[PDB]
């Protein structure tokens, strides 16, 4: 697969819900350790993903 | 099945002076590269028919190198399997871990993941092409993948049937929406007539609900095989004819279509009752015609397929013979 | 990457293959936009304060033939 | 029985711009000058450039030894394989309305 | 509110350069020429 190449025409400017917090993320905050060892956390704020 | 579709794309040229000497063929040979053997907008691409339109070799603004741009809309022939479909060739990879699973070994590529909660799943060993049904999930056909992914069961033939109710009579101008689908169906019976009727008649009396060892042919010049069981001596009509029908505009589609466990599943006859005279497991769906029509018309290509796949892939008797273990899956579950 | 069919930011990877789009999964259209990491960091700071943004790609142009 | 609303995605509601016909006005019919202007002669000669430095061939006869003075040469000479589309319209109904102009045939402008 | 991309400040925030000057006008490559006078580099 490639990505052709495109330009942007527009711009839509919406107020974003919990829906699309949901949908676009791509991962969800649970625990409070900012780092275990040198990676950082799994489920913190800094998770790799 | 095997379809024409028709996508629309970029493509970057990164020599546009080379690339603009044999525009045709260039392009065709960047869609061969890129789009053959992929998943894409929910279909796999198995070639390239044509190229439909295609705009001028564009410069692109934003970047300062010379490549260039090209929008291709193209149609190819995609590959795009529902629920419920008949998979003859399923190679299980690795059965193991309460995990099973196997890859198609048709046309039409598909990585199948078998759950172990069933004991059928469990019972087919590796390296053992299995015969499988995808399950009434949809495909996921995610872009880029080279195989679909889809979860499915060793065929079983379920006792459970559906009856469907017309309430509208036969749709005009859309018999020859379903004429398209009946020329599929004719093409796939030319296909069976060609090989050895013994081998189908294996594999439909493995795969007959209410197994028949008698014998008894029904005859029929488009199609041929092993006679069932016969409910309340009741007549079924052939799809193809009455289909044929369309010419005459009369058809009686209101009645009930439905086709019972008996009567062969590749075999386009398929019995029209008044009333509800077959027994309904459901409440009988209320369906137009033209759900009903291509309904049924779905399920016999999907079984002739099947069975044509199946004499195909097991044309040695040492593979049936190690695939006997399945078949005795399939005729322990197998009633009557 | 841009997602054409919904004008999201999209994941696109060519060399460990990734072509996936958050919101329309299968259906997905990547885009390749050129442009600044001071405008997608802007543009990520927008959308932090509930502000959806949608790119609209151009569209593609086809001769009549 | 009182409905509540949970809103959708955005992503739902967004239809992406269909896709257009190139509409190329008749060559009779153009009313866009014939003389390049300074901005298309200075970005016909850079494209050219920058597709020399990707592939060497040349159609002109004389030999250089650096990009811009063969696509220079090439635009003076009229030998230059690139077109200019001066996009005139975008209708509504989804049509491009262009024009196309051939720079080997175009007046060329003071370019020093 | 929805926002075309066009003038100077609009393509600069969103990462584009404005279309004027060079770039007001599409170059396209011309194929009829090129068929009739170059040669493919696998030809
Ligand atoms: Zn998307």
């Amino acid at each position: 697969m490639e990505a052709g190449y495109a330009e942007i025409a527009a711009v839509q400017f919406n107020i974003a819900g919990d829906n699309d917090h949901k949908r676009q993320g791509v991962m969800e905050v649970t625990i409070s350790n900012l780092f275990e060892g040198t990676l950082p956390a799994e489920g913190g704020i800094y998770d790799a993903r | 099945m095997i379809d024409q579709k028709i996508f629309e794309t970029t493509l970057n040229i990164d020599d546009p002076t080379n690339f603009c000497t044999n525009v045709e063929a260039h392009l065709l040979k960047e869609l061969e590269n890129i789009y053959v053997g992929k998943c894409f907008k929910n279909s796999f691409i198995l070639n390239i028919t044509g190229v439909i339109q295609r705009s001028p070799c564009f410069i692109m603004r934003t970047n300062n190198s010379g490549r260039g741009y090209m929008h291709v809309r193209f149609s190819a022939v995609v590959s795009y399997l529902n629920a419920f479909d008949l998979i003859a060739a399923v190679k299980i990879i690795k059965n193991d871990s309460n995990i099973i699973l196997g890859e198609s070994l048709l046309t039409e590529p598909v990585t199948i993941v078998i759950p172990s909660s069933e004991s059928q799943n469990n019972v087919a060993e590796v390296g053992q092409i299995v015969p499988v049904q995808l399950a009434n999930s949809s495909v996921y056909y995610i872009p880029g993948r080279q195989q679909a992914s889809a979860t499915g069961s060793i065929f079983i033939p379920k006792h459970t049937f559906s009856v469907y109710h017309v309430q509208e009579e036969l749709t005009q101008e859309q018999a020859l929406n379903l004429t398209k689908l009946v020329n599929i169906i004719e093409m796939l019976l030319e296909s069976r007539s060609k090989k050895d009727f013994k081998q189908i008649c294996f594999f439909e009396k493995l795969y007959y609900t209410y197994s028949i060892s008698s014998d008894e042919i029904l005859d029929l010049k488009i199609w041929k095989g092993p006679k069932g069981k016969e409910m309340s001596r009741l007549k079924p009509c052939n799809v193809l004819s009455f289909l044929y029908d369309a010419l005459k505009n009369k058809s009686s589609s209101l009645g009930f279509w439905a086709r019972p466990p008996n009567l062969l599943k590749s075999s386009p006859l398929a019995y029209q009752q008044d009333q509800n005279s077959f027994n309904a497991t459901e409440l009988p769906i209320i369906c137009s015609a033209e759900v009903m029509f291509v309904t049924l018309l779905k399920e016999i290509i999907n079984y002739l397929q099947f069975m044509n796949d199946l004499c195909d892939t097991f044309n040695n008797e040492q593979l049936i013979k190690r695939h006997e273990n399945i078949w005795m899956l399939i005729e322990q579950r197998k009633i009557g | 990457y841009i997602c054409r069919n919904c004008g999201e930011p999209a994941i696109y990877n060519a060399s460990h293959p990734i072509y996936k789009c958050m919101n329309c999964d299968v259906q997905a259209d990547i885009g390749m936009v050129d442009s600044r990491r001071s405008s997608i960091v802007f543009q990520h700071e927008m959308r932090a304060a509930n502000v959806n943004i949608t790119s609209v790609l151009s569209p593609r142009v086809f001769q009549p033939a | 029985k009182d409905e509540i609303v949970e809103s959708p995605s955005i992503c739902e509601g967004f239809v992406q711009a269909s896709s257009q016909t190139l509409v190329i006005i008749p060559d009779n019919e153009r009313i866009t000058s014939n003389v390049l202007t300074t901005f298309e002669a200075t970005r016909l000669v850079a494209v050219r450039a920058q597709q020399l430095a990707i592939n060497g061939s040349t159609m002109l006869k004389k030999k250089y030894s650096s990009p811009i003075d063969i696509a220079k040469q090439e635009l003076f000479n009229r030998k230059i394989p690139l077109l200019v589309m001066r996009c005139i319209k975008v209708t509504p109904e989804g049509q491009k309305i262009v024009e196309i102009w051939n720079p080997r045939e175009m007046g060329i402008p003071l370019l020093d | 509110a929805v926002n075309p991309i066009y003038g100077i400040a609009a393509p600069t925030l969103m990462g584009s350069v404005p279309r004027i000057g060079t770039m007001y006008s599409d170059i396209i490559m011309d194929e009829k020429y090129i068929t009739e006078n170059y040669k493919s580099v696998d030809s």
